[PDB]
RNA sequence: AGCAGAGUGGCGCAGCGGAAGCGUGCUGGGCCCAUAACCCAGAGGUCGAUGGAUCGAAACCAUCCUCUGCUACCA
């Protein structure tokens, strides 16, 4: 199935296409963007230039970003162009399909807790899941919606999502297995480059001064790699939880060393 | 602890390593490993324990036999003793200086603080050596004479040409004391003769008197930080100083200060320095403990003070009095001076270049290592017995003492002449 | 020592829960009388190590491994 609520694509969308095998005229592709459903690329036009050359150990399993012409829901043949593509990119449209076949993974089980996979009787199951995600409007907001969701512990099992066979059971530890999530790790680095004998003295009292800091409010901890250099290594998952924290040891840096007078590099 | 500093300072390819494990058991080491490109180029520091049997050679810890490994050519064994403990004579401290001509000016800083040398030849090169009449006339300078000459690689050089060697050195410096020092050829390769050699430096070199009721003074040499990289926010430390000390019992838990100070913000002139005021954490010398940091040796002291000043190697030839020390922090000085007639440190198979150097002439930069301190100055008024100098980093001037001057000949300073403060 | 980078076919080096890629040589053959460039198949895979959470680790996680670098030396 697919994740989208319309069961087909329309004129001069960008999709993902899966080259199956060549023949004839070209390739008899399948839209992974919109289920499998079967389109076609060349005769006419999808090449761009001609070098007389256009594999080597370019083998098979492999994939094109192409555009939609042509479509016929009826008859079941989409005729699709690359030569068309220009802001249609092919880096960003493979980047954003690779994100979306893990959301797609996630809405198609869900179900408790194997996960299973396959199958079900499946016009509800999308129903239930997908579909009402792009309902809930429009494909921004859904795409926003999962995002939030995506993120583990922002937070953790909430907005609305009141859904639906149960559900949480698999939203607590399927969901994280199924993304993967990884990972992210940002370092902040921070010079104190003081050379007085009472500049030395005001970077110690600073550092102490972030350490009772981040005890109050509970995260990170600084750590000096070097005399004046100092590391803090934040993780984020919320995303903007790491801002809080840099807004906080700068603030630390700028006001606690001038008490004593220093310098610092931020 | 300590009780003498003997110098081991020595002129290009003559191994230190070997000579330096034999004597105290404690490598020369620091920055580099890659240890050195040939001999040690940096300040080296080490301690060791010299006991005795009731026998003029000094034991290993296994004091029945001793058994080498400079060489799998052959064996070298030596034997000092049979077993049932020895008895400890002194805790002796050594200062390796710089063996390469360029790093002379911090040869001859860490020279200073010392109480006797070893002058390390080598066989393989020139026999009137440059170098060995510059390091002997220093020494003379200074205020020593507890000299002891070592041949330290004659392993594959020929007994003529070791024996010629040893004649011109001790022909040319006849000027400079040499003749009450012993001449001993040694193994470097086979450690031969090493046992002699201690019962060389308990004989030519006793403890000299030392003032301990006079007020402390040290002289760091050397910087070390033992908070160092990755340290953590609860096991802070002090910065240590690699200094001896020439005056004084400095005792644990005293305030020191150290005395060419930091230069005020924003001077328009060249006053007003400061004094930095830090308190003695710890004494550390060898790797016992101590409550007390006696004269006459190369101690550890940890002091109050905070990474940045430590961090690299920025305590070179510093001055420090316990507290408030009554020795004046000049910023613009009265050398009297007196030149050598040659150019000392220099002088090849040609014969060149100890040819007279021409007279000062003012505004012209020279290196004035006054104490065991390194500054830079130019020279403001040029008669011959009166010179005024401005020196860019104030020095504290512990007594009016000596002086070394040295003139910049071409890539480096070079060794002109001494003299007196006034 | 702590710290910034790397772990993928011989080399270069894509890649991330539902895939061991692609570039270069490699070797055969074709086109052509024949080579060359060209084209095709052929040939080259512990994806450091040690596991765990797991329906499944090339992917998450932690450690260990290494060189690439830092204050330039850490009693």
């Amino acid at each position: 199935c697919r994740f989208y609520q319309h069961k087909f694509p329309e004129v001069e969308d960008v999709v993902m296409v899966n080259v199956r095998s060549i023949a004839e005229m070209g390739a008899y592709v399948s839209l992974l963007e919109y289920n499998n459903i079967e389109g076609m690329i060349l005769l006419s036009e999808l090449s761009r230039r001609r070098i007389r050359s256009i594999n080597k150990l370019i083998r098979i399993g492999r994939n094109e970003c192409v555009v939609v012409i042509r479509v016929d829901k009826e008859k079941g043949y989409i005729d699709l162009s690359k030569r068309r593509v220009s802001p249609e990119e092919a880096i960003k449209c493979e980047d954003k399909f690779t994100k979306s076949k893990t959301v797609y993974s996630i809405l198609r089980h869900v179900a408790e807790v194997l996960e299973y996979t396959k199958d079900e009787q499946l016009e509800s199951l999308f129903q239930r899941t997908a579909w009402v995600f792009d309902d809930k409007y429009k494909r921004p907001g859904y795409g926003a919606y999962d995002a939030f969701k995506h993120a583990v512990s922002d937070p953790s099992i909430l907005d609305s999502l009141d859904l639906n066979e149960d559900e949480r059971e698999v939203l607590i530890n399927n969901i994280n297995r199924r993304l993967t999530p990884q990972a992210v790790k940002i370092r902040a680095d921070i010079e104190v480059a003081c050379y007085g004998y009472e500049g030395i003295d005001a970077v110690k009292e600073a550092l102490r001064a972030g350490l009772n800091c981040s005890t109050e409010t509970m995260p990170i901890k600084i750590n000096l790699i070097a005399p004046p250099r100092y590391v803090m290594t934040t993780t984020t998952l919320e995303r903007t939880e790491g801002l809080s924290v840099l807004n906080q040891a700068m603030a630390v840096i700028k006001e606690k060393i001038e008490e004593k007078r220093g310098v610092f590099n931020v | 602890q300590a009780t003498i500093n003997i110098g081991t300072i020595g002129h290009v390819a003559h191994g230190k390593s070997t000579v330096v494990k034999a004597i105290s058991g404690v490598h020369t080491v620091r920055f580099k490993n890659e240890l050195e490109r040939n001999i040690t180029i940096k300040l080296g520091y080490a301690n060791a324990k010299i006991y005795k049997l009731d026998d003029p050679s000094c034991p290993r810890p296994e004091c029945y036999r001793s058994c080498g490994s400079s060489t799998p050519d052959e064996f070298p064994t030596d034997i000092p003793g049979t077993k049932g403990n020895f008895k400890l004579v002194r805790h002796v401290s050594f200062v390796d200086c710089p063996g390469h001509d360029i790093l002379m000016a911090t040869m001859l800083n860490g020279a200073a603080v010392m109480d006797a040398a070893l002058l390390l030849i080598a066989g393989n090169e020139s026999c009137p050596q440059p170098q060995t009449s510059e390091h002997l006339a220093a020494i003379e300078i200074m205020k020593l004479k507890h000299i002891l000459i070592l041949q330290n690689k004659i392993d594959l050089v020929k007994e003529s040409q070791a024996k010629e060697q040893y004649e011109q050195i001790l022909a040319f410096v006849q000027g400079t004391v040499a003749e009450g020092a012993p001449i001993i050829p040694i193994s470097a390769q086979l450690k031969y003769n090493i046992e002699v050699v201690c019962e060389y430096i308990v004989k030519k070199i006793p403890v000299p008197p030392r003032d301990f009721t006079s007020e402390p003074r040290l002289i760091v040499i050397r910087s070390f930080d033992v908070n160092k990289p990755g340290c953590e926010v609860d096991d802070l430390k002090g910065g240590v100083a690699g200094g001896s000390i020439l005056k004084g019992v400095l005792k644990v838990g005293q305030e020191i200060e150290v005395r060419p100070g930091i230069v005020s913000k924003d001077s328009e002139g060249k006053l007003m320095c400061k004094p930095i005021f830090s308190k003695i954490v710890s004494l550390f010398a060898e790797h016992n403990d101590l409550q007390y940091a006696a004269p006459g040796g190369l101690i550890g002291v940890g002091t109050k003070i905070d990474p940045t000043l430590c961090r690299a190697d920025r305590m070179v030839g510093q001055v420090l009095g316990a507290v408030g020390a009554l020795p004046e922090i000049f910023t613009e000085l009265e050398i009297s001076y007196f030149l050598l007639r040659r150019l000392l440190g220099v002088r090849t198979e040609g014969d060149k270049k100890a040819a007279k150097v021409q007279k000062l002439s003012k505004n012209e930069v020279l290196m004035v290592n006054i104490g065991s301190l390194s500054t830079g100055g130019r020279v403001s008024a040029v008669k011959a017995d009166l010179g005024k100098i401005v020196l860019t980093n104030p020095v504290c001037t512990e007594v009016g003492e000596k002086i070394a001057l040295s003139r910049r000949v071409e890539k480096h300073w070079r060794l002109i002449g001494w003299g007196q403060i006034r």
